[PDB]
């Protein structure tokens, strides 16, 4: 009954301003305050908007940058945040005080454009090791497997993370059996939409 | 009763 | 001033069917006197969603969340307890005192499936080639398969201490075996690379009886 629809994925360059909305529905969006919390990979909580008068009010660490609205009619609240840094990389909560939050936007701040991985081997007891370091790429996400989904057992594809240049990479890796280096091929295969980058690598001793 | 006290409880927690 | 909420355990390593218990510990009474109410709620959050609520008022479970979950305490202390815990049960599980603003969270309990201690199989991979040609040099070593999570990284660069320059990333805990595998990525500039001979990583962990250190020469 009680639904708070967010809007989508958010990519931002430094000193933008990104605006973000809550659309309330399943009860009297007037009645109830709306909260907004922020995480990044524990939560802190930012400040609510008196839904009836509009008044935000800010936690301490959000006063001078964050602003929040209401679109009344639409049984809407917004959250706007200007000067964009990087530290304002993180997933956005709006909620109806404790009882039901929203799903969430991430927004991710970066100097950087859209822009395709390179893709570079990671080259291999009994047990050897393999894999490909997907580099410098943006944005998320890419999609990795190997031989084509065929190689499943003993693969971990890493969390990317997003480096000091505002690309990401990530390695995905895979143990096979040291006898299995001249009679197999191993393939990574590396999909980035946003780019229409797809690159297969083999990868050799 | 106490349904509907908690009923009141919960949704004036909530309010503005 | 701000209301504080220690949370504990931190972190929780469980076997199906066992009771599981966090605890949430305020700096101030969150009891309302005037509705007789503790301004306390708990949330079960998974890997890339967002916050359910299981319990509110303290005590009160949400409709439709399961028995197993209670809640219980008043005043300062609050307790969650998971009667008979599921693996669906995995999750961060986190409180939240809504008496006073700024409203302030617990720091989070992280249950995970315990398993026997693992020690990884590290393995090591210089730059390749075909990216030094980019002017930079990634170094990658690899934590294969290990329990539990805590372990130590330590990159040597001509057999001595690199603290700099290095990121980890970590997988989920696996489906299968129930471990953990790391990656700790060394970024140099060509120039920086080719500057030195010896690239090391050394890693510490529980399941090692002394630290094991992979390593390879430039030009072998
Ligand atoms: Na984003």
């Amino acid at each position: 009954q009680i639904q708070l629809v967010q809007s989508g994925p958010e990519l931002k360059k430094p000193g933008e301003t990104v605006k973000i909305s809550c659309k309330a529905s399943g009860y009297t969006f007037t009645d109830y305050s709306v909260h907004w919390v922020k995480q990044v990979p524990g939560l802190k909580w930012m400040g609510w908007i008196n839904t009836e008068t509009g008044e935000p009010t800010y936690a301490d660490d959000f006063k001078g940058r964050f602003a929040f609205s209401l679109e009344s009619s639409a049984s809407t609240a917004y959250l706007e945040i200007h000067n964009l840094k990087n530290e304002d990389t993180a997933t956005y909560f709006c909620a109806l005080g404790w009882l039901h939050w929203g799903l969430g936007t991430t927004l991710t701040v970066s100097s950087a454009s859209t822009k395709g991985p390179s893709v570079f081997p990671l080259a291999p007891g009994g047990t050897a090791a393999l894999g490909c370091l997907v580099k410098d790429y943006f944005p998320e996400p890419v999609t990795v497997s190997w031989n084509s989904g065929a190689l499943t057992s003993g693969v971990h594809t890493f969390p990317a993370v997003l480096q000091s240049s505002g690309l990401y990479s990530l390695s995905s890796v895979v143990t096979v059996p040291s006898s299995s280096l001249g009679t197999q091929t191993y393939i990574c295969n590396v999909n980035h939409k946003p780019s229409n980058t797809k690159v297969d690598k083999r990868v050799e001793p | 009763n106490a349904q509907e006290l908690l009923e009141l409880d919960k949704w004036a927690s909530l309010w503005n | 001033l701000d209301i504080q909420l220690t949370q504990s355990p931190s972190s929780l390593a469980m076997s199906g069917g066992q009771k599981v218990t966090m605890r949430c510990k305020s700096s101030q009474s969150l009891l309302n006197s005037r509705n007789e109410r503790n301004y306390l709620a708990w949330y079960q959050q998974k890997p890339g969603q967002s916050p359910k609520l299981l319990v509110y008022f303290a005590s009160i479970r949400e409709s439709g969340v399961p028995d197993r979950f209670i809640g219980s305490g008043s005043g300062t202390d609050f307790t969650l307890t998971i009667s008979s815990v599921q693996a669906e049960d995995l999750a961060d599980y986190f409180c939240l005192q809504h008496y006073n603003t700024p409203w302030t969270f617990g720091g989070g309990t992280k249950l995970e499936i315990k398993r026997t201690v693992a020690a990884p199989s590290v393995f090591i991979f210089p730059p390749s080639d075909e990216q030094l040609k980019s002017g930079t040099a990634s170094v990658v070593c690899l934590l294969n398969n290990f329990y539990p999570r805590e372990a130590k990284v330590q990159w040597k660069v001509d057999n001595a201490l690199q603290s700099g320059n290095s990121q980890e990333s970590v997988t989920e805990q696996d489906s299968k075996d129930s471990t953990y595998s790391l990656s700790s990525t060394l970024t140099l500039s060509k120039a920086d690379y080719e500057k030195h001979k010896v690239y090391a990583c050394e890693v510490t962990h529980q399941g090692l009886s002394s630290p094991v250190t992979k390593s390879f020469n430039r030009g072998e």
